[PDB]
């Protein structure tokens, strides 16, 4: 009853304003680009509409005719149509009435759940902030894997990279950063909830979906936004979600709240970018990629930025996935995102299999940021964990003395340590309790192909006995003597009793 | 506003539809049809328990 | 607001008023019957072997 008292409700406010609006004439459509005849006012890169109230992307200006990009499908557009220019560069809504929802690359919603109440609209292609805004990454993004946490740290407002092969772990290290900020963001501080942008671009909507429902388990829909332009969206939204994604996330950290903005893949938005400049017959280059290809993404992830606190103190770090080809790191995209970036993250599939998950390359991966960005108790302990697999990696191709033998033995004790699981990311207090007791010494009496269930069974102790000691090093961030001397008595009680 | 002729045109037809609703008018074979397919898909989805009251447990101790 | 999006709230009422007066039974210790061995170890450790050593 009231459903249908609901739709009029709909129709009782309407859009009665015709204006007298500059038009133009598609000379031709085909392959998803139209060339438009008129429209002598269009700007550059404007948002012009179709006569199905599809839209479009006005990207080449001729003499003659504008190159116009449809984004959406194109079966509906035919020769003599009408071109009406809405008179505004593409732009998208933001806001905090975003999160939870799914979202197409335009900002419509694309989960039902009705329409979005964002009050305000950014454009996509706004130039990265100065050089005298930002401020040196100061936090620590707190990503949940401990080989990530420990040993290639990530600040707020950084832009790692995670690179690798096909099904080596990617996506899972960006979904265990996505749930972990789920303690933080059910806190009270908002100086360390970080809300999350996910942006999945050319990626099959059942994967989506998965995502997405793996993310409502976890409760973490609550500060997600997922920005979807999956395979069958034409070219042109490809091209242009992760410039959505990127506002969404710059009106985050231009209102001194925390963003956190992963781009999945940018080796696909590229590939997007390539088949529109192609069918706009802009001349190919190099793997007939554009010439403009390294600029694409550079003036992309150039707006994750680190505000001073002049500016909000706002951040917005940045996770790009990029794809190799059987680990050809040297390809074109992955080299140009490689020297676009901070750190990296290297996951091998020769590590997935060994039996290393996740594969993190700890050996290449690097955070330029490094020393900063790292919480004073996993500076202490990582640093040791970081020197002692540095040495156990030159000697571990071969499998005699004490020292070198004891030395293999912690070097495989750790490896096992860094180990984990899915969907299931650490509280930094707990990776350095783990971390703690594996480096100390004290697991070089067990076995190494028992030691994970060491590390689940000690976290399941000390998250129920000695709550207080992990609130002392959350709170007091640092391994204290007298928290050292406890985690001391904890580890070696412990482990006789096991 | 009392201008729009498509605008009170909807409103009406929207008034027509309210008032004729005893069944759903126009409905054909399948509407029917539909309604029964996605009904036996949730039931199948959700379970086959005693789809009225509350039904009993009757654990068993350790 | 479960019973703010069903057509019948009735039904859902009765659900809910069902649910406040049905609770639910607990084990006990019969299981625990284990009882009985402390009570023979007060003779070994303290009767029988404490007396003997
Ligand atoms: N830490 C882990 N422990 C166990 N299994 C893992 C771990 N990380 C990833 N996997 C496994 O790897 C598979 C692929 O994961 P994921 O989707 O993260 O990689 P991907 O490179 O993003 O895949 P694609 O690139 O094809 O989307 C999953 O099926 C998962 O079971
Ligand atoms: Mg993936």
């Amino acid at each position: 009853a009231e459903v249908s008292s609901i739709l009029e409700e709909r129709i009782l406010g309407a859009d009665t304003s015709v204006d007298l609006e500059e038009t133009g004439r598609v000379l031709s459509i085909g392959d998803g680009i139209a060339r438009v005849h008129g429209l002598r006012n269009v700007q550059a890169e404007e948002m012009v509409e179709f006569s199905s109230g599809l839209k479009g992307m006005s990207l080449n200006l001729e003499p003659d005719n504008v190159g116009v990009v449809v984004f959406g499908n194109d079966k509906l557009i035919k020769e003599g149509d009408i071109v009406k220019r809405t008179g505004a560069i593409v732009d998208v809504p933001v806001g905090e009435e975003l999160l939870g929802r799914v979202v197409d690359a335009l900002g419509n919603a694309i989960d039902g759940k009705g329409p979005i109440g964002s009050k305000a609209r950014r454009r996509v292609g706004l130039k990265a902030p100065g050089i005298i805004p930002r401020i040196s990454v100061r936090e620590p993004m707190q990503t949940g894997i401990k080989a990530v946490d420990s040993l290639v740290p990530i600040g707020r407002g950084q832009r790692e990279l995670i690179i690798g092969d096909r099904q080596t772990g990617k996506t899972s290290i960006a979904i265990d950063t996505i749930i972990n900020q789920k303690r933080f963001n059910d806190g009270t501080d908002e100086k360390k909830k970080l809300y999350c942008i996910y942006v999945a671009i050319g990626q099959k909507r059942s994967t989506v979906a998965q995502l997405v429902k793996r993310l409502t388990d976890a409760d973490a829909m609550k500060y997600t936004i997922v920005v979807s332009a999956t395979a069958s969206d034409a070219a042109p939204l490809q091209y242009l979600a992760p410039y959505s994604g990127c506002s969404m996330g710059e009106y985050f950290r231009d209102n001194g709240k925390h963003a956190l903005i992963i781009y999945d893949d940018l080796s696909k938005q590229a590939v997007a970018y390539r088949q529109m400049s192609l069918l706009l017959r802009r001349p190919p280059g190099r793997e007939a990629y554009p010439g403009d290809v390294f600029y694409l993404h550079s003036r992309l992830l150039e707006r994750a930025a680190k505000m001073n606190d002049a500016f909000g103190g706002g951040s917005l770090t940045a996770l790009p996935v990029i794809e190799t080809q059987a680990g050809d790191v040297s390809a074109y995209i992955p080299t140009n995102v490689i020297s676009i970036t901070d750190g990296q993250i290297f996951l091998e599939t020769e590590l997935f299999y060994k039996g290393i998950r996740p594969a993190i390359n700890v050996g290449l991966s690097v955070s330029r940021v490094g020393s900063a960005a790292q919480t004073r108790a996993m500076k202490q302990v990582a640093g040791t964990m970081k020197l002692e697999l540095a040495q156990y990696r030159e000697v571990a191709a071969f499998a005699l003395d004490a020292a070198t033998q004891q030395l293999l033995s912690r070097g495989v004790r750790l490896t096992e340590l860094l180990k984990q699981g899915q969907y299931s990311p650490m509280a930094i207090e707990e990776q350095v309790a783990v971390i703690y007791a594996g480096v100390r010494g004290y697991l070089d009496k067990l076995e190494p192909s028992k030691i994970t269930k060491f590390e689940n069974a000690f976290l399941s102790h000390v998250i129920s006995q000695h709550q207080a000691l992990l609130g002392k090093i959350r709170t007091d961030g640092k391994i204290s003597e007298e928290s050292d001397a406890k985690l001391k008595e904890i580890v070696t009680n412990f482990l006789a009793g096991f | 506003d009392p201008v729009q002729k498509l605008f009170v045109d909807k409103i009406r037809e929207y008034r027509t539809k309210r008032q004729t609703s005893g069944g759903p008018v126009d409905a054909g074979p399948e509407y029917q049809q539909d309604l029964d397919r996605e009904l036996f898909k949730l039931k199948q989805m959700y379970g086959k328990a005693d789809m009225n009251t509350f039904p009993n447990f009757t654990f068993e101790d350790p | 607001y479960y019973k703010a999006n069903v057509a019948k709230a009735g039904l859902v009422d009765d659900f809910e008023k069902k649910f406040n007066a049905l609770k639910v039974p607990i084990p006990e210790d019969k299981y625990t019957a284990q009882v009985d061995a402390e009570e023979k170890e007060d003779v070994k450790s303290c009767a029988e072997f404490l007396t003997q050593s």
